[PDB]
């Protein structure tokens, strides 16, 4: 029989973020 | 000459030591544009590339960084942006 | 009135940039939200990962995948916009 | 040495794990590091086998029964498996 | 995005599909998990067992395939690899 | 027949980069 396999590398989570000066 | 963190996705020792980093560039230059090179360069060496930093007093910014390492914060009247991706 | 600094990147993507950049200045205020119009943009555009810098005031170091980074200023606005993952 | 996935035999696990270990010795392309490392298996344990080297993609494959490996070693990560 | 086919030993035809594929794929999922995986069974149905497929930025390989059935190309930033054994 | 395939992702070349403000 033939199986199947789903394998990836490891994520690295990634978050976006804003920031802004102050006047 | 004092700190102030207004966001981190950050361990505390990091934190720490991202402050600590930028005391000394402030110390040694006076060129933004050195200063943010000096930390970019120190967080590289100490904690894997790919790092990179914002040194200013007006400016804007929209980011993606890795999960536990970003920190934006203040060094009396200036501002400090420092983030790793890639 | 768009003056380029320094850039690696290509013509048409720098084109594209300052086209981007003059939407986002039109529509906000906010530097960060501008920031935030061309990053978005240019992460769907041109695949992620996009960071971008947008004010009168900074100075920066950081590093770039090759032919993907722009500097530039509109008026008297300063955006850097660069690809790094 | 840490593995992911694993549908094989103990011994071989083992000896995947070994022959990667001198593939990095002896090379240090991605490109190169599979190459001899399929070669190697396909010597060994005839055709037809397949081997992936590196930090960042996905996959998905169809492998025989007992004979599917993916591990790391270090920072880099390793798909073997046979199929054909 | 731009189809950039590096290495091919396939049809014409079947390199098109291929990509035609690719890039249903890229507009379905952004993970190359499910990217790899949508290619892959496509491909299965369409001309038969069977196929294997790989989706990343940063990988090197060493495989064998039937002939006229293998394509190594780009969509964007994203290397595809894919081919029956 | 079979064939062999070797073939590798293309190397990202990362490059850094200085940039300063204008004296307002």
């Amino acid at each position: 029989f033939m199986q199947h396999a789903n394998v990836a590398t490891d994520q690295v989570v990634m978050k976006s973020v804003e920031c802004q000066t102050e006047p | 000459r004092k700190a102030v963190i207004k966001n981190a996705d950050m361990s505390d020792d990091m934190q720490q030591d991202a402050i600590d980093c930028a005391t000394q560039a402030l110390e040694k230059y006076n060129i933004e544009k050195d200063i943010a090179a000096y930390i970019k360069k120190e967080f590289d060496k100490k904690y894997n590339p790919t790092w990179h930093c914002i040194v200013g007093r007006n400016f804007g910014s929209y980011v993606t960084h890795e999960t536990k390492h970003f920190i934006y914060f203040y060094l009396g009247q200036v501002a400090i942006l420092l983030f790793k991706s890639g």
